[PDB]
């Protein structure tokens, strides 16, 4: 209920539809949720100007760049072996900046492509920090107590 | 490529930034 690719995607999902600006009921986003939408917003806004002109060389005209272009950049950022919630955070991050990029150059534009990134975004976290995160306390007593307001 | 280099090394120090400032232990 915590852990698994379902919670992972649904938090993936819910920082893209606040990233679009698109409301998703459902009776509301979890805590953690809220949380984690607040700060690594907070990091993306910061990323995004640090690495505006590198951004501008690279064209995100379809899902399937965005996915490349994430996994390659993904496995350079952890190849070190070391991770961290810091560390996480900045996945949902560059998660933001990916469909923002995609949403201003998709070729072919998709209305459900936020699904798609979720997906896969979902996916690298799961296989490659998914027992970390479980070992550090996942979501609940991993992240949100470290990141909740104090 | 250097824009995946220059992308995940930007992320990573952000990453690692953000992560010893917050709590402190």
């Amino acid at each position: 209920t915590d852990c698994e690719f379902g919670y992972i995607y649904r938090l993936a999902q819910d920082y893209l539809q606040c990233v679009l600006q698109i409301p998703q009921p459902g009776s509301g986003p979890s805590k953690t949720s809220r949380v984690l939408q607040n700060v690594a917003f907070s990091v993306q806004k910061e990323v995004e100007k640090n690495l505006k002109s590198c951004l501008d060389n690279v064209n995100v005209v379809s899902v399937d760049t965005a996915r490349t272009l994430f996994n390659q950049v993904m496995e350079k950022e952890f190849e070190d072996g070391i991770i961290n919630w810091g560390r996480i955070v900045t996945i949902f991050a560059f998660e933001g900046i990916l469909i923002k990029k995609l949403l201003r150059q998709q070729i072919a534009p998709d209305v459900d492509t936020y699904k798609e990134i979720s997906y896969f975004v979902a996916e690298f976290i799961m296989n490659n920090t998914g027992e970390w995160i479980r070992q550090n306390g996942g979501w609940e007593n991993g992240f949100v107590k470290k990141f909740e307001p104090k | 490529a250097e824009l995946e280099v220059e992308c995940a090394t930007q992320l990573r120090r952000f990453g690692d930034k953000l992560n010893f400032r917050q709590k402190l232990l």
